[PDB]
């Protein structure tokens, strides 16, 4: 019964005195300068100039001597501008959405002030106006001047519109009567469509030490089906000098050490895997004794790369409860799983950076005794399911119990030494015989790989243990005759021969979990396929697809690079286009592998070759693409979400998702999983309904973040009985128009390979269209009969742009992404150009669907003349697609109808058609 | 090019609001402020107040301040004016200009319109009424004398007045009119004659009123 | 009071409702205190700008102690939560304290050690400051004295 | 706020002369000063701007001098153009202000008044409004002295006068008053006369007209 009064008062008056109060702070302030210290004799003098800020910038200083130490009398300097203009641009921009930017201006003045303010135009931007002035001696904008009274603020808004992908610049002048100022600002305009990663490795072993020979390969120029129109493909390359020297080169290359994947970072384990490249890297470093890579000075990388270790080691400390337990999110239910990995982590880096013992101690006491079985078998604290596990539900419960043992054996086996405890070897010892007796009826390879490597960090000379091992070692996938290439898949009933070729998250830690069970084991003759496979299944940024596979992989490669004595690296290299010209060559040697990465700037078949040399090289070639559909892709999840309105009143989102389980799995849901949710351009989100889902007991989401315009949650699980929805209120930042759908994706964390994609966006009608709305899309003839004569179709069809003219019928009416697709078959040709048209094919026709004056009747026929004839490539066959330009002719033709204006017009269609099928021109 | 169109005369009367407009032809409509300004008859001129067209900001000098109303239209380019509770003494000519502003320091009222000559309405619509003003046989001295009509009470103005139908273009002289207490004019027309030319010849004073639509004819001897 | 809701710079917030509350603290390291059970309300911020006026003896005495100079060193906690009409922000800003001090003025001993010398005049120099911990002259000065 | 103040009200000019006409305001608007002139009934046209600058179509014969809070005007020779009501303005602040007018004397020049007596009608009388007329015509400068006489009553403020501007001739004024009164208080009197003192007049002329001849 209450208005909205009481409903505010009522969660202010519960704010308060329900928490006592929480840490945070409103204000940001940057990194400070000015902290040199000098040796000054009786005079100095050190000139440099101010940050752009408008601040209080109190300067205050200390001196010492034999003396004494003095305090120099704080300094007041406050940078401040009594004229100053704000500029907003927003983070991403695609082309084809009409966008007005707004700014404020802002003026300190005593008294009122007016102003203009000037839009420069750049020449792949239409103003809906094309304000320049060229006409006289002086060009200009032109302008609105408005005014401002003494010390108010005043917005100013400008209507624009992108053509080029990613054009930059754009200047802002504010003229007051005193002058002018001159503001130069970044556009950000970014293809259409959805971004595709594909990945391309290949090693180089010219000598074959490793099982073969390979001096050369071919990456082939393939453009995908759906992409976007008027999109190039980014292709980068990266060579490197040992199988982990792109990890090196992705440490030292680029100054800040990036995330190997593009994974959030929400979870406790994203923050864990922080620090794995630097640990690695420092282990092959101090292991092996290879720190004279440095031209440099050796020791002070060492002491630089050691405190970058400590630092991302202390990284995670925040998620340590009371207890000395670790938690999968921030003070949530504590987790055994996180706590153990977390304890592999701390286990490892121990040895070149001392940990506080006790710690480890009491954390090892804590998930030892805390959480496990009466038989050795590990039960999960937390509701967090770490991955789902093929099987029903007697054999998947069976099958994670056993996961988890393996796991937290795994990492309490790597941490032991710190804290050799009577106790934790127990519960090691019982562990590790629930693992030994319980794993050989095997189910998925999966379990028996990861219960293989926990086995074997402990004892080696089991019976049973090596009866796990010839089971695993019996479980092995193989290319090629010698072995070429080996690695494993589940296998429980897909005992069939299949490979699909793809890498999958999955996939790599099975594979990757029996490469680390074979390291420790030593069985040399047996490795070199598998190190051969995954040195090519690695990315560019040296990760994997997920961080469970890629952890343990990289400690494969590195131990690998550890154990078989590295070669000396000398190498001529040269990469090069199949039919076009050559392209850098790399000439690499111990001293410099870790060159620059290079984009490959030609569309062309590409082709790496070497000389005959010695070494590892590891060559990757990554490719971003983007494409206008998900309908190819294979989808894991029913997925609907839709924009209402409510009842001050605003606008709502609601996404939804549900698990599509294989027939292996079962109807328990999903594992940890991710929902991104991509805003469309100029429109924000509510920070306190997300805050609201996520802060209390209820939650429905774990974690949430907002990354450059994107909503990213994550959850443990996702019901495959029943949807499940986020909702939220977003914003309207700016005005819009014709604004490109976003996507909304859904993932499994461990295993992205499972995942689905969709399209969305708030709402579309038709905007008035006056103003540079259409771009040199379409322009469609009248129908029926003009006073355009047959002739001037003559003058216009034989237009040396002109390459076709053909008249043709609709057959199908697609709508992709903004972009139309139209399939139809052909009727008579005129004259053709580069491309060849056969009788009645189904050809194709794109259209910008923002053209309100250029329209399609389904089935109608119609006489279209062409100035572009386009190709596209897939390798064993070439397709042809046909652009609708502005200058393209589009005029309707009827069907042997008698109207009272027909008869003429056939007549001057044929009267032209026979004319130009003359040849005549 | 720079074209602005100003609205015709009015007359309304003590308080109730009056209408004028100004069209604007050959440029960018919206793009420019667009100002208003009011010459009471006889001395300075008053700054009235601007509009921006399409942003429909606003702003009067408080003096005036909701006296007054400024309206736009972008269909027809044109800018429309209403003054409410004016009073007879606010009657005056009023005039619309274009704010043009510079790159550099360079600022002007650029285009002008043609002016509204605006009136308040006292006593509505009266006819002419036309008095001879006769000379006298000994007030001339020798050399001089003069003869003339005059118009009085007569409303709205202006009364355009001849001497035979425009048979006399030069040494004729006519005075402004002058408001008396009734809401009326007197207003004088004479020509000055020898004394011989007086006694023998054909004056004919024509009076042409056409707001009141009247002509009077004066015979002077 | 007088509380500014701005936005960034110099640009102010037009519309809002403000809701402001008060409370005896015994010190500013406490992180707890005594709120009162009456406090002010609903004034809206126009412009950037609202004003309101507390009365100290009326939103204490009737809630808690009731005189004067029991606040001395005791200060005050003041918390201001603002929401926009338009748009729906909410936002929170507070005081942690402003101290109630019965006398403007505080006495210190200066240049007078605290032992007499019997048969000498005994100096006493007294010193007055302010609640700023400032000089502040022409103050009269009162001295009574008992002797065993 | 913001305003300025123009002076003088009028100055005299011969056609060869040199004259100067200034404008001042509230606060230093730097150069942010614009003059203009008006021609009588139509709209002024832009002449001088920034307080310096020539416009287009502007010919060389207009300088001024703008700095300050002070802004001064300087013709050095007039022209027949050059007749008109004059007019200073600020373009800075957000209420932009006026001046309050120049008038221009035409002619250098000391004439001599006409005077004229018009006594009513007979078609005059009939509606009970009488109207004694007295005529001034072409004299300099535009300040006269016009004195009432009805057998020893000066009526002031039942008479209305007029003034006309210049006759460009000979570059003089021209005056007009209009006594109204009734037709029962015009039948009182007897000897009526209008007396006119100048300063190109040392003796004041008086104008008679006698009632029952
Ligand atoms: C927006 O502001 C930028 C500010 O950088 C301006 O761009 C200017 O563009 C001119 C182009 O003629 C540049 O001049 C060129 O300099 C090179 C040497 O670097 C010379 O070889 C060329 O012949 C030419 O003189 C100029 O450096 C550049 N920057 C300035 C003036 O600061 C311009 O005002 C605006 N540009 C656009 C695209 O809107």
């Amino acid at each position: 019964n209450i208005s909205h009064k009481d409903m505010q008062l009522g969660r202010l008056h519960m704010k308060t005195l329900l928490p006592v109060s929480k840490p945070e702070i409103r204000s940001y302030f940057p990194e400070s300068w000015l902290w040199e210290v000098h040796l000054v004799p009786r005079r100095k003098q050190l000139q440099f100039a101010l940050p752009d800020s408008l601040t209080t910038w109190e300067i205050q200083g200390v001196g010492i001597s034999n003396t004494g130490i003095c305090v120099a009398d704080t300094v007041k300097a406050k940078v401040f501008k009594d004229v100053f203009l704000e500029m907003n641009i927003p983070y991403s921009v695609v082309r084809g959405e009409q966008i007005q930017l707004k700014g404020t201006v802002y003026n300190y003045r005593t008294s009122g002030m007016q102003f203009c303010v000037k839009m420069s135009a750049v020449e792949g931007i239409c103003t809906s106006e094309s304000p320049v002035i060229d006409h006289q001696g002086t060009k200009s904008s032109k302008c609105v001047r408005q005014k401002v009274e003494g010390s108010s603020s005043h917005l100013v808004t400008f209507t624009v519109l992108p053509l080029e992908i990613g054009l930059h610049n754009i200047n802002f002048s504010l003229e007051t009567w005193f002058g002018k100022e001159i503001l130069v600002k970044t556009l950000r305009v970014v293809p259409e469509g959805v971004k595709r990663e594909s990945y391309s490795g290949v090693t180089l072993d010219p000598r074959g030490i490793y099982g073969t020979i390979s001096r050369r390969k071919e990456f082939p120029y393939r453009i995908p089906l759906d992409l976007v129109p008027k999109t190039e493909i980014k292709r980068i390359l990266s060579v490197k000098g040992l199988l982990v020297g792109e990890i090196l080169s992705a440490v030292l290359s680029q100054e800040g050490i990036n995330i190997l994947t593009h994974l959030p970072k929400g979870s406790a384990e994203a923050e864990l895997m922080s620090v794995v490249p630097v640990f690695y890297v420092f282990h092959y470093l101090e292991t092996g004794n290879h720190w004279n890579i440095f031209h440099s000075d050796p020791l002070i990388e060492k002491q630089k790369l050691k405190k970058k270790l400590k630092e991302g080691m202390l990284s995670i400390m925040s998620y340590r409860n009371a207890d000395y337990s670790y938690s999968v999110w921030k003070g949530g239910s504590a987790s055994t799983w996180l706590t153990a990995f977390a304890l592999r982590v701390l286990g490892q880096v121990n040895k070149y950076v001392e940990q506080n013992q006790n710690s480890i101690c009491n954390s090892l006491l804590w998930l030892v005794e805390n959480y496990q079985l009466d038989n050795g078998s590990f039960k999960e604290n937390s509701q967090y399911q770490p991955i789902k596990l093929q099987g029903t539900l007697p054999v998947e419960a069976r099958e994670n119990s056993l996961y988890l043992t393996a796991f937290t054996v795994i990492g309490i086996r790597k941490a032991f030494d710190i804290c050799p405890l009577v106790k934790i070897d127990t519960a090691l010892i019982k562990a590790d015989n629930f693992l030994l007796e319980n794993t050989l009826p095997a189910q998925s390879t999966f379990t028996l790989a990861i219960s293989a490597y926990a086995l074997s960090l402990g004892d080696k000379t089991h019976p049973q243990f090596r009866s796990i091992v010839s089971a695993l070692k019996r479980e092995a996938l193989v290319k090629g005759n010698p072995p070429i290439y080996r690695f494993w898949k589940d296998n429980l009933q897909h005992k069939d021969s299949s490979v699909p070729n793809t890498g999958t998250a999955r996939m790599v830690e099975t594979t990757a979990y029996a490469l680390l069970t074979s390291l420790n084991l030593k069985d040399i003759n047996y490795v070199n396929p598998v190190i051969k496979w995954l040195s090519e299944e690695q990315r560019y940024g040296g990760g994997f697809y997920s961080t469970q596979d890629t952890i343990n992989a990289i400690e494969g490669l590195t131990e690998y690079s550890l154990l078989v004595k590295q070669l000396r690296l000398s190498m001529d290299i040269d990469v090069s286009y199949k039919h076009k010209g050559a392209l850098h060559n790399y000439k690499m040697t111990d001293k410099n592998f870790l060159g620059r990465p290079v984009e490959v700037l030609l569309n062309d078949d590409l082709i790496v070759s070497t000389g005959f040399g010695s070494g590892l090289a590891t060559v990757h070639v990554t490719t971003v693409v983007h494409k206008t559909s998900t309908s190819e892709e294979v989808c894991s999840f029913y997925l609907k979400i839709d924009t209402q309105d409510i009842e001050s009143d605003y606008k709502r989102i609601v996404a939804c998702a549900s698990y599509k389980p294989s027939r292996e799995e079962s109807s328990s849901g999903s594992s940890h999983a991710v929902m991104d949710i991509s805003l469309p351009t100029g429109i924000s989100a509510n920070e306190e309904d997300l805050k609201a889902l996520v802060e209390g007991v209820d939650q429905l989401f774990t974690d949430y973040q907002i990354k450059d315009g994107h909503v990213i949650l994550q959850l443990n699980s996702i019901p495959s009985s029943d949807f499940l929805c986020v909702r939220f209120r977003i914003f309207e930042l700016f005005e819009v128009g014709f604004l490109s759908p976003a996507t909304f994706t859904v993932y499994e964390y461990h295993r992205p390979d499972k995942q689905c994609t969709m399209f969305y966006s708030t709402s579309n009608i038709k905007i008035a269209a006056c103003k540079c709305v259409e771009a040199d899309c379409g322009q469609m003839q009248e129908e029926l009969d003009l006073t355009i004569s047959a002739e001037t179709r003559k003058q216009t069809a034989c237009k040396p742009e002109i390459a076709y003219a053909y008249k043709v019928s609709i057959t199908s009416i697609t709508v992709e992404n903004v972009f139309v697709k139209y399939k139809a078959t052909l009727l008579d040709i005129y004259k053709t150009g580069e491309a060849v048209a056969e009788k009645d094919s189904e050809i194709t026709f794109i259209k910008k669907v923002t053209c309100t004056n250029a329209e399609l009747v389904k089935g109608r026929q119609y006489l279209i003349m062409g100035k572009e004839a386009l190709q596209i490539k897939y390798n064993f066959s070439f397709r042809y697609i046909y652009p609708l330009d502005s200058l393209t002719w589009i005029e309707y033709w009827p069907r042997d109808t008698t109207c009272s204006s027909c008869q003429a017009f056939l007549a001057n269609l044929d009267e032209f058609a026979e004319d130009i099928f003359l040849n005549g021109c | 090019q720079v074209q602005l169109v100003q609205s015709g005369a009015e007359v309304k009367k003590p308080g109730a609001s009056v209408k004028v407009s100004c069209k604007a032809s050959g440029y960018i409509f919206s793009n420019y402020w667009i100002q208003w300004v009011r010459q009471a008859p006889g001395q300075g001129l008053e700054w009235m107040g601007e509009i921006l067209p399409g942003s429909g900001s606003t702003e009067y000098t408080e003096n005036f301040k909701d006296r007054v109303t400024m309206t736009r239209d972008t269909s027809t380019s044109t800018v429309y004016m209403e003054l409410s509770s004016l009073r007879s003494e606010d009657t005056a000519v009023y005039y619309c200009a274009r704010y043009f502003f510079g790159s550099s320091p360079n600022w002007y009222f650029d285009v002008w319109g043609q002016g509204t000559l605006v009136t308040v309405s006292s006593a509505s619509t009266k006819g002419p009424s036309v008095f001879p003003l006769a000379p006298s046989s000994k007030s001339t001295s020798g050399g001089t004398a003069a003869l003339g009509c005059l118009v009085k009470d007569y409303f709205p103005e202006p009364v355009t007045v001849s001497w035979n139908s425009g048979a006399l273009t030069s040494g004729v002289h006519t005075f402004p009119a002058v408001l008396q207490s009734s809401g009326l004019y007197s207003l004088s027309s004479v020509v000055t004659v020898p004394s011989s030319s007086l006694g023998t010849q054909t004056y004919i004073c024509n009076v042409n009123h056409k707001p009141s639509n009247t002509k009077v004819d004066k015979r002077v001897e | 009071i007088t509380i500014k809701a701005r936005y960034f710079y110099n640009k102010v917030v037009t519309e809002a409702d403000v809701y402001i509350t008060f409370g005896i603290r015994e010190d500013l390291k406490d992180d707890q205190k005594e709120m009162m059970q009456t406090a002010m309300q609903n004034t809206m911020l126009i412009n950037g700008i609202a004003q309101v006026t507390f009365d100290s003896e009326t939103a204490v005495k009737e809630l808690s102690y009731y005189s004067l100079e029991d606040l001395n060193n005791k200060y005050l906690y003041i918390a201001v939560t603002v929401i926009e009409s338009t748009g729906g922000f909410s936002e929170e800003a507070e005081i942690p304290g402003i101290k109630y001090v019965l006398s403007p003025y505080k006495l210190n001993l200066v240049a007078t050690p605290l032992f007499l010398k019997p048969g000498i005049p005994y100096p006493i120099k007294v010193q007055v400051k302010d609640s700023l911990d400032q000089l502040v002259g022409g103050v009269p000065v009162t001295l009574n004295a008992q002797t065993i | 706020d913001i305003q300025m103040t123009q002076s003088p009200s009028s100055l005299s000019a011969s056609v060869g002369d040199r004259v100067t006409i200034t404008c001042g305001a509230s606060e230093n608007i730097y150069g942010a000063l614009n003059w203009y002139q008006q021609k009588p009934g139509k709209a002024p046209k832009l002449l001088i701007y920034g307080a310096t600058n020539l416009a287009d179509g502007v010919p060389s014969r207009f300088s001024g001098s703008g700095s300050g809070t002070d802004f001064t005007l300087t013709i050095s020779s007039l022209q027949p153009e050059d007749f008109a009501t004059y007019y200073c303005q600020n373009v800075l602040n957000t209420p932009l202000t006026f001046g309050q007018g120049t008038k221009v004397e035409i002619k250098r020049t000391v004439a001599a008044p006409s005077v004229f007596i018009f006594p009513p009608s007979d078609e005059q009388l009939k509606s009970g409004t009488a109207s004694v007329v007295c005529l001034l015509n072409n004299f300099y400068p535009r300040e006269a002295k016009v004195q009432w006489k009805v057998d020893n009553a000066l009526q002031s403020g039942n008479s209305q006068e007029s003034v006309t501007e210049q006759d460009s001739k000979d570059s003089t004024y021209s005056l007009s008053s209009t006594l109204t009164l009734s037709k029962a208080d015009y039948e009182k009197h007897k000897v009526y006369a209008c007396e006119v003192t100048h300063q190109g007049l040392s003796s004041p002329v008086t104008k008679s007209f006698n009632r029952g001849e």
